[PDB]
């Protein structure tokens, strides 16, 4: 049953199927290591354990096998649900020595496939167009990221930074204003670019203020394919077709949890999800980076910002019994963290989401 | 409020004051140990210890590597390593000066040896008491004080024999001899331990000074071509030289009793004080407070100058303290850093 | 016509997992203790027999409740060899056909491994399983070895021929 | 509503660790429901398997790690699960890297020993079979020299199981209370650190990743309490103490009461810039009438009042500052705006809470000093010149303020002095100073 297709690059995939009760999909190639019964074999195990129908409404079980008998990672997510109240939910495989890749985009494939199977119980009430139509793009993802993508150790060789001049009056505007506008998007922000260098190099050069785990929750830009305004991914590099329309979608885009161009040089964040940092990009500059001496100026201003949002995580924690009571208290919190500008407490604000999730809504919203 | 010296070393290697401080070479300069260090670093290279007694004096020998005698009786040789050899005639000798231009050096008798460490000439017995001093006058003439008598012990040249004979003798002083300086080639400067001012002519040998209207022990004197400077007590008083009066004097001076004074070649005087307390001063249009280093708990004996270094300043609490100028100095620590990193490479490799 | 789905149950170590290979393969191959379930099935004179093997382990005893659906015969097999537990087995086999879950489902009381001479011919054996005693049910017992592999044939044929007019 | 943190099963016909067999288990997780839910296929010399659980009431499962004990004795089976659990379900899927590593090893040791003690059952049992075949092979062998048909049959059969045995224990020799101590004492370990949460954990290993950049510039506050201090801060006009404690000055702390002074000797030992490879240059309870030296590498002293010594000390009064206790006296008068931020009327409670907020303040003059250390266009080239423009930098780039600058050079003399020697003013003393007046307070 297995319907073989093929994408651009390497595979990182090595199957994708369904189940049953009294693997039409795979990673077309030469050569797979394992036979057509072996992806069945592995299919069961992983179906025929449920038993125990211990479900109220129905969400997302998603499971996790590492299973080092044959060397095989599988992911799945079950859900009840056609004919009869079954069980039954997707399934996919990725080989042994493919072990750290995943874990990064284990919550943007989650996500995906949750989205998937919601739009497919839709149409299973009121059975394979759909599931074969919104298996690629899953497949697309995760197979796009296999060879690109800016890793977690990347020098200034190609940064911004780098570059021994300031910039004229509206290139400083336009980097303090990236930058800022990039902190204060939580760190979730694709760039547009007409050229290939110029893109790949400002891309590098802003993912330099990210942690080493979330530099594979990337995407680089390129010049040859289409790539897709992934809602999942963090900093995104892509090429503008010559239409003068970028292909951007807004419902996938707006229910995300920025647009800096290379052409026209104006930074807005017009979908939603200061002087600390100016101070940084007026005093970068009047070092010499040749010798490196520029690059660990670099990762003090970091941790002096995780450092000042801990403590601000940690002062609203404790003003109330790990919550018990309301706040009630924002002149007292902005004047004794060391922080009256706005912009500046939505900075400090911006990098507790990423340790805490829920603190903008417990704090102010 | 103005004045230099911001910066503080401090070293600590000794067991007794050692009141004797003396150059060695362009880097390096009661218990009987002797040390040198390092003026720009402060590590101490190096050491010499064969002594038993109190040490008695310290010289250089222009090889010029030391030449120390102590309390036992006997001199050494010690070079720097091994040491040279001993000299041991009779008795113990308070004094020692280096002839330059007859190329010799000579030691209650006077014994003048050779660069062989041999006694090429030695005079008789001088006095039951020994000699308080030592000073190269012209005309390879020794001129030497023994208490309340100063007897100009010539020397003659060398038939090629040295040979030594007094040629005069005075009584003018009624106390003890306390310090002489050959001021250029002008004079010889006298003083007593009562506390009495004179001079003694070059070639006439003929008094010329007594000064009088100033405890009266007056210890050093610092002068040079311009004016004569000294110090007894409380009190630092100048006394001119060529009007031939006291140009300059400061009652309210340093509490305790004065134990050595100097010029600094940039024209300014500083002085040494029982109590501890080092004070700079600059000589004025007929002088004032020029600045203030608290060092010690007790006395300091004498301080030595360095050009670009600074100044060595500690005999009492068992220690040595080399002021620095600071500001000047975080430059030169600058420039060796950068100057240091380009040839590294990156800051960590 | 050929659907035949078997709650093949027993007691702790009894084999029933060598019974469901002989079915299969016919063949002796050492056995772990099965955890949850095996899924397998035998095609005979024309029906295949659909049989899941299951676990026996008292903590799981309350736990065949959940696989008392979709099976038509309730094919049972309890142990000769352990003249230790008989009564509570036959407490299980009394509180598992009490219910009208199974009511359904049409008993198939059966036996296996005769073994050593302490077990002897099913007079007694099924005695106590108290054959006459049940009401509204149906039974039907063989002798059965392993080892020699006979007998499982004729449970099989007698499944078909009592089963096949519903 | 709670969940356990460890458990050990083996399901056939269990042990804890949260606290040493923790009597806190509260009645929403049974005991062995679980066990029974987690009673799997998985596992069909075998190898690792790792898995994960999914949800329920209320407790999401956790690593799983399932593996063979030993061979007991149903031949091999030992059906063992280092089972973990925790509340919080995103933790778990986070961390999975780092949580494998530490049960993998964990199982390791009991695979590399468990199986050397089923070991000697084999053994032993041969041994016992072996002697039972040579029992045989005299006395039966001696009997049929002198039924025996049955008996020849047997030993063909206890011959047969020797083999069957032999060829086991040579299997087993391969690669693939002696050991359960230390695996019980990793157990702990394994639960030790990860009792925090996840927003913690996280912090945890993102400081740690950074700071193993900041090889040159971490010596001054790398720590290799708050309450007191906090208090420090119902005492008032102690703002200068700050300052004199930053710029290099010693503030000597002279009084009785030992508790007092040892309450505050440490207290106040968090904002004391390091010197080197020494911990700390930190005196305690100094009892002498001091040296020169002595103000040297030890940065703060305390002296006591034996019931005075205020004009004994004030001769030293250019080189420190004095702080007595009990009049409330105790610097240059000082006018900044570095430090009353550092210590404010601040509406803080808590102890830690000031703690953290300090050291996030502390690196940001680090990192100035560091700057300043290592920029090209000052120290490279007149001194009037060089002077001016050195104090207008500070005036502009780092935007301080009046004396407040006299901390960043002395910082950056501790910066260069490191570079090269490593070792300032411990071997080759230093003792920076200054000549600025002073003035006392009530
Ligand atoms: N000697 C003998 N052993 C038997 C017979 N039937 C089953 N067994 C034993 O049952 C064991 C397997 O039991 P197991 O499969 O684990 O439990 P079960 O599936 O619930 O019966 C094997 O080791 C056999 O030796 C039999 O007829 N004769
Ligand atoms: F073989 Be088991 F008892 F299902
Ligand atoms: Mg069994």
């Amino acid at each position: 049953a297995k319907t073989e297709i093929a994408l651009s690059g390497k595979s990182p995939l090595l199957a994708a199927t369904f189940a049953y009760w009294d693997h039409i999909w795979a990673p077309k190639t030469e050569q797979v290591l394992l036979s057509d019964g072996e992806i069945t074999f592995l299919a069961n195990h992983t179906l025929n354990g449920e038993i125990l129908r211990n479900a109220e409404s129905g969400a997302i079980d998603v499971k996790f096998f590492v299973l080092s008998e044959k060397g095989v990672i599988i992911v799945s997510l079950i859900f009840d649900g056609n004919g009869d109240r079954s069980t039954y939910g997707l399934s996919i495989i990725l080989p042994q020595t493919e072990l750290s890749f995943y874990l990064p985009l284990h919550r943007v494939c989650v996500d995906r496939l949750t989205h998937i199977i919601r739009k497919g119980r839709i149409w299973m009430h009121k059975i394979i167009p759909m599931l074969t139509g919104e298996v690629i793009p899953v497949m697309e993802l995760l197979s796009s990221m296999k060879s690109h993508s800016v890793p977690e150790e990347i020098d200034i060789a190609d940064t911004v930074l780098n570059d021994d001049d300031i910039g004229d009056s509206c290139h400083e505007g336009f980097l303090l204003n990236a930058i800022s506008s990039h902190l204060q998007t939580c760190g979730c922000s694709v760039v547009v670019g007409s050229s290939a260098e110029k893109v790949n190099k400002i891309v590098r050069t802003l993912c330099l203020f990210l942690t080493p785990a979330e530099r594979k929750c990337s995407r680089l830009c390129e010049a040859e394919s289409s790539f897709k305004y992934e809602s999942g991914l963090f900093v995104q590099g892509l090429l503008k077709d010559s239409t003068g329309s970028f292909v951007l979608p807004f419902r996938q885009v707006m229910y995300a949890p920025t647009h800096i161009d290379v052409d026209v040089n104006t930074v807005k964040q017009m979908p939603p999800c200061d002087t600390l940092v100016k101070a940084f990009l007026d005093q970068v500059f009047q070092l010499k980076p040749g010798l490196s001496l520029r690059s660990t100026f670099l990762a003090q201003f970091l941790l002096v910002l995780h450092r000042k949002a801990l403590t601000l995580i940690k002062y609203i924690e404790d003003d109330t019994q790990k919550g018990k009571k309301p706040f009630k208290s924002l002149r007292n919190l902005k004047i004794d963290l060391d922080l009256t500008a706005e912009g500046d407490l939505n900075i400090i604000m911006a990098l507790a989401e990423k340790i805490k999730p829920g603190l903008h809504s417990f704090i102010f919203g | 409020t103005q004045n230099p010296y911001t910066e503080l070393l401090v070293l600590k290697a000794h067991h007794d004051i050692v009141r004797f401080l003396v150059q060695l070479d362009d880097y390096r300069f009661d218990d009987g140990i002797v040390v040198v260090w390092n003026a720009q670093t402060g590590e101490k290279l190096l050491e010499l210890n064969g002594h038993t007694q109190k040490i008695t004096a310290i010289i250089t020998f222009p090889n010029q590597l030391i030449l120390t005698a102590s309390a036992d009786r006997t001199v050494i040789v010690w070079d720097g390593r091994q040491v040279q050899r001993i000299s041991c005639f009779q008795s113990t000798v308070k004094c020692l000066t280096v002839l330059q231009r007859l190329d010799v050096w000579l030691s209650n008798d006077l014994c003048v040896w050779n660069r062989k460490l041999d006694l090429l000439c030695k005079t008789s017995h001088l006095s039951d008491t020994g000699i308080s001093a030592l000073v190269e006058i012209p005309k390879n003439c020794v001129v030497a004080a023994v208490g309340k008598e100063l007897i100009i012990f010539r020397l003659v040249a060398p038939s090629l024999e040295w040979d030594i004979l007094e040629v005069k003798r005075l009584l003018d002083h009624q106390d003890n001899i306390l310090s002489l300086i050959n001021v250029n080639d002008l004079s010889f400067v006298t003083g007593s331990h009562v506390g009495e001012l004179i001079i003694w002519d070059a070639l006439d040998w003929t008094m010329q000074a007594y000064e009088r209207n100033f405890d009266i022990s007056i210890h050093h004197f610092t002068c040079d071509e311009e004016n004569v400077f000294a110090a007894v007590g409380r009190g630092l008083y100048v006394y001119s030289l060529q009007m031939k009066r006291v140009i300059a004097c400061q009652k309210t001076a340093h509490d305790s009793n004065v134990l050595h004074v100097a010029r600094l070649p940039n024209r300014q005087l500083i002085s040494c004080s029982e109590d501890g307390s080092v004070r700079i001063w600059e000589l004025r249009e007929k002088l004032e407070l020029i600045g203030d280093l608290i060092g010690h708990s007790s006395s300091v004996e004498m301080f030595l100058y360095f050009e670009d270094h600074g100044l060595v300043t500690c005999s009492a609490d068992h220690l040595i303290i080399l002021w620095k100028n600071g500001e000047r100095e975080s430059g030169l620590r600058s420039l060796r850093l950068f100057q240091k990193l380009e040839e590294n490479g990156d800051l960590y490799l | 016509a050929t659907e035949m789905r078997i709650l093949m149950v027993g007691l702790d170590a009894a084999g029933k997992t060598t019974i469901l290979y002989k079915l299969k393969l016919g063949e002796i191959v050492t056995t772990i203790p099965t955890i949850g379930f095996n899924v397998e099935t035998v095609e005979y004179k024309n029906i295949s027999f659909t049989v899941w093997d299951v676990g026996g382990q008292d903590k799981i005893r309350p736990l065949w409740r959940h696989y008392f659906q979709n099976t038509q015969g309730l094919i049972f097999v309890v142990d000769s060899n352990d003249r230790e537990r008989v009564n509570e087995a036959r407490e299980e086999l009394m509180r598992m056909l009490a219910e009208d879950e199974l009511r359904d489902a049409v008993l198939l009381v059966f036996a296996n491994k005769q073994d050593l001479p302490n077990a002897m011919n099913a007079a007694e054996i099924t005695d106590k399983l108290g054959l006459h005693s049940l009401r509204h049910r149906n039974w039907y017992i063989q002798a059965t070895c392993a080892t020699s592999g006979d007998g499982l044939y004729e449970g099989l044929d007698w499944l078909s021929n009592q089963l096949r007019n519903q | 509503a709670k969940f356990s943190r460890d458990f050990i099963l083996i399901s056939e016909f269990k042990v804890f660790g949260t606290f040493d067999l923790n009597y806190f288990s509260l009645r929403i997780m049974s005991v062995d429901y679980q066990a029974s839910f987690v009673g799997h296929p998985p596992g069909s010399l075998n190898f690792v398997e790792d898995s994960k659980v999914v949800l329920g009431d209320s407790k999401e499962g956790a690593f799983a790690y399932v593996h063979h004990l030993t061979l007991y004795d149903r031949g091999f089976v030992r059906p063992f699960c280092m089972a973990y659990i925790s509340a919080d379900q995103h933790k778990i899927m986070q961390q999975f890297q780092e949580l494998s590593a530490e049960f993998s090893r964990a199982s390791e040791c009991l695979k590399t020993g468990n199986r050397k003690a089923f070991a000697g059952e084999l053994e032993k049992k041969l041994k016992d079979l072996d002697y039972t075949r040579t029992v045989l092979h005299t006395e039966t062998e001696i009997q049929k020299k002198a039924y025996s048909s049955q008996a020849i049959e047997k030993a063909n059969e206890l011959a047969s199981v020797e083999k069957s045995i032999i060829e086991h224990q040579d299997l087993l020799k391969q690669i693939r209370t002696e050991y359960f101590t230390q695996t019980l004492a990793q157990l702990s370990h394994i639960e030790h650190m990860f009792r925090g949460d996840l927003c913690y954990l996280l912090t945890s290993q993102i400081d740690r990743a950074l700071l193993k950049q900041q090889h040159i510039t971490n010596f001054l506050f790398e720590d290799f309490a708050g309450q007191n201090a906090l208090k420090f801060i119902q005492y008032p006009f102690a703002h200068p103490a700050i300052y004199s404690l930053l710029s290099g000055r010693t503030l000597v702390v002279l009084g009785e009461d030992e508790a007092i002074v040892r309450k505050l000797v440490t207290a106040l030992a968090i904002f004391v810039p390091s010197y080197g490879c020494y911990a700390k240059p930190v005196k305690h309870w100094a009892s002498s009438p001091l040296h020169i030296m002595d103000f040297q590498k030890w940065k703060l002293i305390g002296l006591q009042r034996v019931a005075g010594t205020l004009h004994a000390l004030s001769r030293y009064s250019r080189y420190t500052s004095i702080l007595d206790l009990d009049n409330k006296t105790l610097c240059p008068l000082y006018r900044g705006t570095l430090v009353p931020r550092l210590a404010d009327r601040t509406q803080i409670k808590r102890g830690s809470t000031y703690y953290l907020h300090v050291q996030s303040m502390l690196t940001q003059l680090c990192s100035k000093a560091f700057l300043y250390t290592f920029c090209h266009h000052l120290h490279l080239p007149t001194e009037e010149l060089v002077a001016s423009r050195q104090m207008s930098f500070l005036k502009l780039t780092l935007g301080l303020v009046n004396e407040d600058v006299r901390v960043v050079q002395y910082l950056a003399e501790l910066l260069k002095l490191h570079y090269m020697q490593e070792s300032p003013g411990t071997s080759h003393p230093m003792l920076r100073f200054d000549y600025v007046p002073s003035f006392l307070y009530k």
